[PDB]
């Protein structure tokens, strides 16, 4: 999640707390106040994709 | 909280990095500033004064125009013509909306 589009060759390094509601949440993780950088899953068996 | 970009001379050198630094309110350099935190990018190359200069940031480059001439006024700016040469093209690739310049005190006045 972001809050607008890249430029381009724009490279983005944030560990914040992202809202996507209306209530502030100063460092809190919550509902609708969670974590941007969710990780990949890669495994052996998975399928072409 | 987000990158910012760093030049200092030290008439020998220039110091350019792109760490993630955290900046004091009167940031200066005594007759003096290194603290740094993933940091990306590292740069290093070798009145009667007038240095101009220009600065653009677009598309991942950073750039720098400069021109230095002789002047015999007071406190003015001159009326002829002087063209800038390019300098350098640095690649940073970050956000820039403000910036602040630095300078050489002789003390250590930090408020
Ligand atoms: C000038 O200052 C920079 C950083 O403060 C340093 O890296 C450089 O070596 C200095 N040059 C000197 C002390 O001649
Ligand atoms: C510095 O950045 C790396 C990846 O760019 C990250 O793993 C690390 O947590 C960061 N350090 C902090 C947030 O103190």
């Amino acid at each position: 999640f972001r809050k607008s589009n890249l430029k381009p060759f724009e490279r983005d390094i944030s560990t914040e707390i992202y809202q996507a509601g209306s209530t502030p949440c100063n460092g809190v993780e919550g509902f609708n106040c969670y974590f941007p950088l969710q990780s990949y899953g890669f495994q052996p068996t998975n399928g072409v994709g | 909280k987000t990158q910012s970009l760093l030049i200092v001379n030290n008439a020998t050198n220039v110091v350019i990095k792109v760490c993630e630094f955290q900046f004091c309110n009167d940031p200066f350099l005594g007759v003096v500033y290194s603290s740094a935190n993933n940091c990306t990018f590292e740069y290093v190359s070798q009145f009667k004064n007038l240095r101009e200069f220009v600065f653009k940031n677009i598309d991942g480059y950073f750039k720098i125009y400069s021109k230095h001439t002789p002047i015999n006024l007071v406190r003015d700016l001159p009326q002829g013509f002087s063209a800038l040469e390019p300098l350098v093209d640095l690649p940073i690739g970050i956000n820039i909306t403000r910036f602040q310049t630095l300078l050489a005190l002789h003390r250590s006045y930090l408020t």
